[PDB]
């Protein structure tokens, strides 16, 4: 990440504000009915509109993304704990965070009018990308 | 594999498409996103920055016809390989595109899509948008397969 | 679309592969490189290290049937769509496993290749083991289509 | 990378031995036949078996994953110079690397039998991937 990317990123998170975990939960939602496979990693959620459990989840998630941001130059320290979870107990296959950092950005297109543009978008791609890298690091 | 509903999503919104535009900017961002895809288009002038790339009259009459074959799948739901066999033969045998971008640019035009319709871009509607942008991106590869 | 030549180099090697060991060399190594994977594969007992996956008898067991099916595509290699149907049906509708998984195992596959046959894995035959494993892995992921 | 990794790619170094600018040259090889998309990366080499090109590019493949294997606690510094390259000159793919990265490991099966055992091939994966990540986190 670049120090433009740095201000995009946290531009977006600015304008996002107290919205974030609402956002998670609907990029949740947008991930179970766009990519299926997805699902099969919640089991034991209810996954319908206006479930409570994936209002809390999206809550976790954008939290984690927060925390991310707010520590962007030692994410793999901050995400350590969470990498862990996805790949040793949760086995979430790589090719999975690609398609939830997609409904992220997908969320907060249709959230920000006026700070999606190309630029942003760019940014915000590397920061899921490296969000992603690091909770992918810890197969073994 | 749209259902009605899918379908009823996805024309409804697309009817609402501008078509000069979307395209444009769909390429562009595609280009500034993933820069990597700017080596297919060294002809097409300054790409050095993000304004100078999606002002740039090249990419927006390219992207016109990039959405005119997106257009054409639409209506062709059920045929999409025939629909897309000479651009399957142009992009796999002569430019030997790497077919993950295919998936990179319908991502890329879902994103502009909810960037320009917002709330209206529901889950639903998206998923069944991400099944259209899928089709196109696989009947395109098949001179891969 | 495998040439004569491509088809030669396939199935002359083919003959001489050990179908009772190669299926469950393979389904360990995938579940030894990509852990992921072994989310699959709960009742299967013992896999907490290397040598336990390899010597796993439901791994080796498991990986035979795998072959099987692999040996089956390679007698047709013109209509491997009709050959995995069923299997594509189990696999995505049924176990919802991510296509690039497919891709995964079928490179696993021809590194296994590769470390039993040595030097006679030539550039061209493995090139042409690459046009199967594709093959394979797009019939195999035909319902996510 | 774990401990265990870094000692199982060294064992692989190790055999491999001056052979390495020769494989080098074979993965290239490989590469180029099973994936003919990557051949546009290099037209104005001649691509043919015994091509000298193909041998010096395969020597400069090897010499780069060595300094890479040689520096494993630093490679983003010591790759740092090779991923400008990739991204910003060459524009190369991310996806290509994944099947650079696959033809190495064919071509060590090819010529490690007692090496590459299952631990030893999970290990020079995560190697391989690792070098990727780093060549392929300029793009801007
Ligand atoms: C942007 C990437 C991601 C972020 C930041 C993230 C974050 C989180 C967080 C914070 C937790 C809760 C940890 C508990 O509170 O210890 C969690 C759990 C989990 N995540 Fe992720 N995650 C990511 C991607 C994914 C992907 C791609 C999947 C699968 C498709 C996934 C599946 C799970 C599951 C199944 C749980 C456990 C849920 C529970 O049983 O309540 N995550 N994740
Ligand atoms: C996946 C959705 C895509 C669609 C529907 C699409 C559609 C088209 C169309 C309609 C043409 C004009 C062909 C003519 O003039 O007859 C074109 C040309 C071209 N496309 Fe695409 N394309 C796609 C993806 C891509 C991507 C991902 C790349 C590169 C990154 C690419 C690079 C090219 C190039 C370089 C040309 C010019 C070919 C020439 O005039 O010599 N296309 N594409
Ligand atoms: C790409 C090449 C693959 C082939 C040819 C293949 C073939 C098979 C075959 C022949 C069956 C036995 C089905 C029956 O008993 O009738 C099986 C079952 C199964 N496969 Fe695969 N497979 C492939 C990839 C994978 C991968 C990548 C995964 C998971 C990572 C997977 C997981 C499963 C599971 C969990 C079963 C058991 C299904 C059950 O008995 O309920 N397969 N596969
Ligand atoms: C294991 C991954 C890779 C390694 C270690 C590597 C290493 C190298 C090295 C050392 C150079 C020479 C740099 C010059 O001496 O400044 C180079 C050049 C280059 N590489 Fe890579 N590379 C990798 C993957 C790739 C991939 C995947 C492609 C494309 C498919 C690619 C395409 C090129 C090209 C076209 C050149 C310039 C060649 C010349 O014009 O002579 N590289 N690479």
């Amino acid at each position: 990440l670049s120090p433009a990317d740095k201000t995009n990123v946290k531009a977006a998170w600015g304008k996002v504000g107290a919205h974030a975990g609402e956002y998670g939960a609907e990029a949740l939602e947008r991930m179970f009915l766009s990519f299926p496979t997805t699902k099969t990693y919640f089991p034991h959620f209810d996954l319908s509109h206006g479930s409570a459990q994936v209002k809390g989840h999206g809550k976790k998630v954008a939290d984690a993304l927060t925390n991310a941001v707010a520590h962007v130059d030692d994410m793999p320290n901050a995400l350590s704990a969470l990498s862990d979870l996805h790949a040793h107990k949760l086995r979430v296959d790589p090719v999975n965070f690609k398609l939830l950092s997609h409904c992220l950005l997908v969320t907060l297109a249709a959230h920000l009018p006026a700070e999606f543009t190309p630029a942003v978008h760019a940014s915000l791609d590397k920061f899921l990308a490296s969000v992603s890298t690091v909770l992918t690091s810890k197969y073994r | 594999h749209l259902t009605p509903e899918e379908k009823s999503a996805v024309t409804a919104l697309w009817g609402k498409v501008n078509v000069d535009e979307v395209g444009g900017e769909a390429l562009g961002r595609l280009l500034v996103v993933y820069p990597w895809t700017q080596r297919f288009f060294e002809s097409f002038g300054d790409l050095s920055t993000p304004d100078a790339v999606m002002g740039n009259p090249k990419v927006k009459a390219h992207g016109k016809k990039v959405l005119g074959a997106f257009s054409d799948g639409l209506a062709h739901l059920d045929n999409l390989k025939g629909t897309f066999a000479t651009l399957s033969e142009l992009h796999c045998d002569k430019l030997h595109v790497d077919p993950e971008n295919f998936r990179l640019l319908g991502n890329v035009l879902v994103c502009v899509l909810a960037h320009h319709f917002g709330k209206e871009f529901t889950p639903p509607v998206q998923a069944a948008y991400q099944k259209v942008v899928a089709g196109v991106a696989n009947a395109l590869a098949h001179k891969y397969h």
